[PDB]
């Protein structure tokens, strides 16, 4: 056909002549500004790719009218999806792409209606099950000199797309090679079945012969193809016309609401708080109609100033020593996250805004009974009591493990400054008097977002954090109400036979060893994806039952705190807008938000209860969860009395991390009750049986694996271990309390001793800890919160030499060590084998050592002097 | 003695250039003038282009120190509720630079230099090619240093990836471990990083090739003009024709070309190890090498010139004249001062390579040696200098056609050898002294209006009686 002649003619050409044929009447878009707009980091008013104008040309000429739900196949960077998001009738856009080398990946942008668009990467379309949709877009296809392979690709694309269409779905599919018969015959049946036709986009380059199949059109294929081929072969006869430049589209900025709400507030509880907040900022109080909140109620918003940035301080002193670690991508990619309002909104949309489903009757009864029994069991030896102001003053004065709070920067500047003033206590007393009558007025939260890298989410042991700040007075009130749980060690291993609170990091391995001595199956260590957001109202009501052991003012205060604050929340959060930055206020009932220590205790309790119920179910005590009958209620109660205590001794629960050794392997197949309460496991199929371990040295716990070591004389120790890259990469990050040399130097020296105390057994970390301590000028107290906040040890902060501390920790205060003969040098301590060190992430053994060995001798002895005028003292 | 306020008072057109640069530039305009004394007092040049990732950090810390302190003193005075915020606004954008301190020094150092261009231009107007050449070569050297750094970093990253893959291979662990999923994901990330580095290196190399070709095509016309001036000065006219600038430029260009080729050799040798699919290097390396070779050959072909034509030593008044049975002095120079340190360079000569088709012309044979050898140390001591002060010609109307002496050299360096030929100005051979009286006028007849130098087939008062 004429298309074949045109293709042969084009193929018979030179590159210099080719480069001029491309632009001979096509229409171009002037991207002279978009490239450098995107390069500097702008995220609005810009078009990511060229396809936005291509699709716009179709939409304005009403060839295809998107509506309802839109599915994009092979979105690439995502121009078409971003353009479609800002339309009127569009309700949701979903895009799938196949990322990787040689392929485009999606990029994030904040144009109009950016909250309705979701994109995925690394997904292959050809083996993806179909789903319901109302509009279908496909822009896949690659060119090749051979026409036969192009025909095969077109046929494969058509066969893939055929399965998705229905009778009433709008479509726009690109066809690449329509001028040769084997595609023409296939398209005949498709056009007969579904209608439409083919049209050419003027903006397309002159090199390609591609067409598009649209929904609202009519005509004949072969005549159109012949006309286009004739135009193509007649085109290269006139002069070179300058391409008619066209202005690129702009998309504006903002958010867009969908119009559905599924939460109702309780006005009689939060009316006073809302009124006070409104009266404080009355000048710019307005109601926005574009709030993207679905499961949270919306009340209003005002104006504020943006806080936050991308990436944080990197410890200058820590660098210049770990020079060979700059090339490693894990260390650099994890440096620091994004906390700008855009990142906060992204996190809030991704993780916080969810919904859970209520359980059934039998589950409710089982949870009630188990919670009652457990609460009666824990308080056998203890007795609740109230805390005093003196204890709080002492705690705040000594920089104790206080919760994440803000110190009301307006009136005062720091907590220690604000404690001594009397007006603060007057305000606290006023709020206490208000609370005693079942009312609250100044108890609101502040949200802050974090967690936003690509490879940082896999090595920060968290991600999607979304921490909650609280006013100082409310923190004191909560402390006074419920400090006895932590001040009395209610959850220690002695009182409750499962908790490990108060145990240092260097002691958990012995506990894991002792658990392994029992009889049964294998160890199971499943985890939950987003534990904090899966808490339902039933769990809160069950945990509220501790007030039954209280009396008087203590009982009244505890009940008021539980009822007015923990299950009726008001939160402030930021949001970018075309007029600047605004702060919204929202409300919610369920989900967990409180102080850190209280949250830790309650999470431990709930985890223990859920694990007990799962162990119940695996044993076959009860069968059906739809409804629970008599002769099973008594059976459940008898099981708890007979063997309840010894079953609790088979587990070890720190926070929401659990390790269980059941009686038999039936434990892995019982997943009905666990799924019913909402505690869905992470990275597994819903009904897939779990996986166990036959060795205790492989089970992860608190993001650690515990090796065992043999000394020279014969004694055996158990030591913690991690992936060295994570430790090195975290050691480079400064929390932001610097702006000085002394602060950062002290912090570096402070957690350069963690490595000499706990992680001493590996080659590559014991050498990098002597240099840093030989570089600081000594004589400076290393006082700074380093890491492992939950592990209440913080004992490597002393001033004296490390050998004495090592002897005191690993020999004399070790109950599992029998003889107490001490050591007197740093050479008697052995190393972690030879190949196990490389397995866990060292840089020794081969050519990597040929690169690193520049660090030792050659670089260390010279960088310590590179520290500069800042003095020091030798330690190695 | 300072800047800023000097620019403000000068005039609007330079202010607009000042307006454009500082506007889009991250550094805010207001912060520039409040800290003007301190900023100009710091040695930003040393921090941006030096070896010691310590001085840049020191300047980083001191900059933060100054920014924090000045805000507090100004915050004490009210009604300054706009500058105080701007002080904190700048404190957020500096934070991303903490990853690499040297990015600060380069941005500041470049900004200081540009306004110096405006100041000197403004005063000169109020009160060229060589400077452009020097600026071009300076930028070339700087960006070649940048390319060297990028290549070294890519080499190190590829090496550590190869080591990690090797240790994974010797592991031999076919398990369904989430650790395996993690390590395969980070392996994909490393591969993406490697691809990005390779493409960036290719782009930088292409930019270097384009710039260097532009420099060469700008350089050649200067050589042509010098040749024309030499022709106009050899005809009894005093005009200087020094070669120092041209020889320096040619040497710099040759060094840059050789460095670029040598780096690409190493790049391909490195890429051989872990070459895999979707590798544009396999074609980019060869295409860039071919372009570099073509440019080198083109430059070297015109790089051969003759400093001094064969002249009479006893009588310098008449140049470009030959007599039978006498010695002649010729001097040829190579504008490129590059040569291998172990191989001597060999130059041959010939006379009348192409004879005319008319009646048998007066062909002449060189009785003396036609070959000379230069010791390698001569290039360092004085340069590529060829002197034949004793050449003679013998015979095997008198002024109707001229004769051309040709020079031929085989240039070898870094394994590349090219054949080079050049020709001198046409000359006439006289068998006696008396005929020179009209041979001078006949030579003028050829010289005054010859558009083709190789064609063997009032105003004059500045020449006929200037002596
Ligand atoms: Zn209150
Ligand atoms: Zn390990």
């Amino acid at each position: 056909t004429l298309g074949e002649k045109w293709k042969n003619r084009l193929n018979a050409l030179g590159k210099s002549e080719f480069q001029i044929y491309k632009k001979s009447g096509i229409q171009e878009v002037d991207r002279t500004l978009a490239k450098e707009g995107i390069k500097r980091g702008e995220t609005d008013h810009h078009a990511v790719s060229r396809g936005s104008a291509k699709l716009r040309w179709f939409v304005e000429r009403n060839l295809v009218t998107p509506e309802g739900k839109v599915v994009d196949l092979g979105c690439g960077r995502g121009g078409w999806s971003y353009y479609c998001g800002g339309l009127k009738n569009v309700k949701e856009v979903k895009g799938l792409t196949k990322g990787g080398p040689g392929h485009e990946e999606p990029i994030p942008m904040s144009t109009y209606g950016w909250n309705l668009v979701r994109l995925q990467s690394g997904v292959d379309v050809f083996f993806t099950p179909p789903e319901k949709c109302d509009t279908l877009l496909c822009d896949i296809g690659e060119s090749s000199p051979n026409p036969t392979v192009e025909a095969g690709r077109t046929l494969r694309v058509l066969n893939l797309v055929e399965n998705w269409l229905n009778n009433n779905t709008q479509f726009c599919i690109k066809v690449l090679n329509p001028y040769m018969p084997s595609v023409i015959e296939k398209m005949e049946a498709l056009q007969r079945k579904y209608g439409g036709a083919l049209v050419r986009n003027p903006l397309s380059r002159n090199s390609t012969h591609e067409m598009y199949w649209v929904s609202n059109a009519s005509g004949n294929i072969v005549s159109s193809v012949n006309m286009i081929s004739r135009m193509l072969i007649n085109r290269f006869t006139m002069r070179h016309k300058k391409a008619t430049y066209e202005p690129d589209v702009d998309l504006g900025s903002g958010t867009r609401n969908i119009g559905i709400e599924s939460e109702t507030p309780n006005l009689d509880i939060i009316g006073k708080r809302i009124e006070k907040i409104k009266q404080e900022h009355e000048t710019s109080w307005h109601y926005d109609q574009d709030h993207p909140y679905k499961t949270w109620a919306y009340h209003g918003s005002y104006e504020t100033k943006q806080t936050g940035s991308a990436s944080s301080m990197v410890n200058g002193v820590v660098r210049l020593l770990t020079k060979p670690w700059d090339i490693i991508p894990m260390v650099t990619q994890m440096a620091m996250t994004d906390t700008t309002p855009f990142g906060q909104q992204r996190v809030f949309k991704e993780k916080v805004d969810t919904r859970t489903q209520e359980p059934k009757e039998g589950t409710k009864k089982l949870m009630k009974i188990t919670a009652e029994w457990l609460w009666k069991e824990l308080g056998k030896k203890k007795t609740p009591r109230m805390c005093t102001r003196e204890e709080f003053t002492r705690k705040v004065r000594s920089n104790a493990a206080l919760g994440a709070i803000f110190t009301d920067e307006n009136k005062w500047k720091s907590a220690r400054e604000a404690v001594e003033d009397s007006g603060f206590w007057e305000l606290v007393d006023k709020e206490r008097n208000l609370h005693l009558e079942g009312k609250c007025e100044t108890c609101v939260y502040n949200m802050m977002g974090k967690r936003e890298k690509k490879l940082g989410e896999f090595g920060k042991a968290k991600g999607s954090r979304a921490i909650w700040y609280m006013w100082l007075g409310a923190r004191f009130l909560e402390f006074e109400a419920l400090g006895f749980l932590n001040e009395d060690h209610w959850f220690s291993r002695e009182n409750s036979l499962s908790g490990v609170e108060g145990e240092g990091l260097h002691k958990l391995g012995y506990i894991l060893r002792d658990v392994s001595k029992k009889e049964g199956g294998a160890m199971y260590a499943d985890d939950t994806a987003g534990w904090d957001t899966r808490i339902t109202l039933e769990d809160l009501k069950n945990e509220e039952m501790v007030t039954n052991h209280m009396e008087g003012e203590h009982k009244k205060l505890a009940e008021a705190i539980f009822k007015l604050t923990y299950q009726n929340k008001v939160v402030r959060v930021q949001r970018p807008t075309p007029r600047g930055t605004v702060m919204d206020i929202i409300s919610r009932r369920d989900q967990r938000g409180s102080g850190q220590v209280v949250t830790y205790g309650l999470n431990t309790f709930t985890n223990m209860e859920a694990q007990l119920i799962r162990q119940m179910e695996g044993e076959g005590v009860f069968k059906s969860i739809q409804h629970l009958t008599v002769t099973e209620e008594i059976a459940v109660k008898n099981w708890l009395v007979r063997v309840g205590r010894e079953r609790l001794s088979r587990m070890a629960i720190s926070g929401d991390d659990c390790v269980v050794k059941p009686l038999d392997d039936r434990f892995a197949s019982a997943l009905t009750a666990l799924n019913d309460m909402g505690k869905v496991r992470k990275d597994i199929q819903q009904w897939e049986p779990s996986r166990g371990w036959n060795d205790w040295t492989q089970v992860p716990f608190c993001s650690h694996h515990f090796h065992e070591l043999i000394m020279k004389d014969g004694r055996v120790l158990v030591v913690p271990c991690r992936n060295q890259d994570e430790l090195i990469g975290r050691a480079r990050i400064s929390q932001g309390a610097g702006w000085s040399l002394r602060e950062t130097a002290c912090l570096g020296k402070s957690y350069a001793q963690m490595w000499s105390l706990m992680y001493f057994h590996r080659r590559d970390l014991r050498l990098a800890a002597n240099a840093i301590c030989s570089a600081v000028p000594s004589h400076w107290v290393p006082t700074s919160r380093t890491t492992w906040s939950i592990h209440a040890t913080h004992e490597w902060m002393t001033t004296e030499d490390m050998l004495t501390v090592w002897n005191r920790v690993w020999i004399q205060e070790n109950p599992w060590m029998e003889d107490k003969t001490p050591v007197e040098s740093w050479e008697e301590i052995p190393y972690l084998g030879k190949r196990e060190d490389q397995w866990c992430g060292s840089l020794i053994g081969l050519t990597s050592r040929a690169t690193w060995a520049k660090n030792i001798q050659t670089a260390i002895n010279q960088v310590r002097s590179l520290i500069g005028n800042e003095e020091y003292t030798d330690y190695m | 003695m300072a800047q800023w306020e000097m620019l403000q008072n000068l005039d609007s057109p330079f202010q607009d250039q000042l307006h454009q640069l500082y506007s889009h530039s991250l550094l805010p305009v207001d912060i520039r003038q409040y800290l003007a004394v301190w900023i100009e007092d710091q040695n930003w040049q040393e921090a941006a282009l030096g070896s010691d990732d310590s001085k840049a950090t020191m300047l980083f810390f001191h900059f933060l120190d100054q920014l924090n302190y000045e805000c507090g003193r100004c915050s004490q005075d009210p009604e300054s509720l706009l500058l105080q915020h701007n002080l904190r606004k700048f404190c957020r954008d500096i934070q991303p630079f903490s990853q690499d301190p040297t990015q600060l020094a380069e941005m500041i150092f470049n900004l200081l230099l540009e306004e110096k261009r405006i100041l000197i231009q403004a005063q000169r107007a109020q009160l060229s090619q060589q400077h452009e050449i020097e600026s071009r070569i300076l930028d070339l050297r700087a960006m070649m240093e940048k390319l060297v750094k990028s290549i070294s970093q890519l080499k190190d990253q590829q090496d550590v990836f190869c080591f990690r893959y090797k240790i994974q291979a010797k592991g031999k662990t076919p398990s369904l471990d989430p650790h395996q999923t993690k390590e395969q994901k980070i392996l994909q990330e490393t591969l993406n990083e490697l691809d990005k580095r390779r493409k960036e290196v290719l782009d930088a190399s292409k930019a270097l090739l384009g710039r260097l070709t532009t420099l060469i095509e700008l350089l050649l016309p200067k050589l042509e003009e010098w040749k024309a001036q030499q022709q106009k000065a050899c005809i009894r006219a005093p005009i200087d024709h020094g070669l120092e600038q041209l020889e320096t430029w040619f040497t710099a260009g040759a060094k840059l070309l050789f460095h670029l080729r040598q780096l690409l050799k190493e790049l391909k040798g490195l890429s051989c190890l872990v070459s895999y699919q979707d590798d544009p290097l396999t074609k980019g390396v060869d295409l860039r090498n071919a372009q570099v070779t073509e440019l080198l050959q083109r430059l070297l072909h015109r790089a051969f010139v003759v400093e001094t034509q064969p002249c009479m030593p006893q009588t310098p008044h008449r140049p470009l004249i030959l007599k039978t049975g006498s010695k002649f002095t010729v001097r040829t120079r190579l504008l490129v001062r590059l040569q291998e340190g172990n191989e001597s360079l060999t130059v041959e000569v010939s006379i009348d390579r192409n004879p005319p088709q008319l009646q048998g012309f007066r062909k002449f044979n060189i009785l003396t040696s036609n070959q000379k050898t230069l010791t390698p140390e001569k290039g360092q001591s004085q340069g590529l200098i060829w002197d034949f002060g004793y050449l003679t010609l013998v015979e095997q109307g008198v002024t109707e056609e001229l004769h051309i002496i040709s020079f031929t050299v085989k240039y070898t360096y870094q394994g590349l050898k090219q054949e080079l030929k050049t020709d001198t100005l046409p000359v006439v051979i006289i068998s006696n002294m008396n005929q020179l009286s009209i041979a001078w006028a006949s030579v003028l007849w050829f010289n005054l209006l010859s558009p083709n130098l190789q064609n063997q087939q009032g105003p004059a008062l500045s020449w006929q009686f200037s002596s």
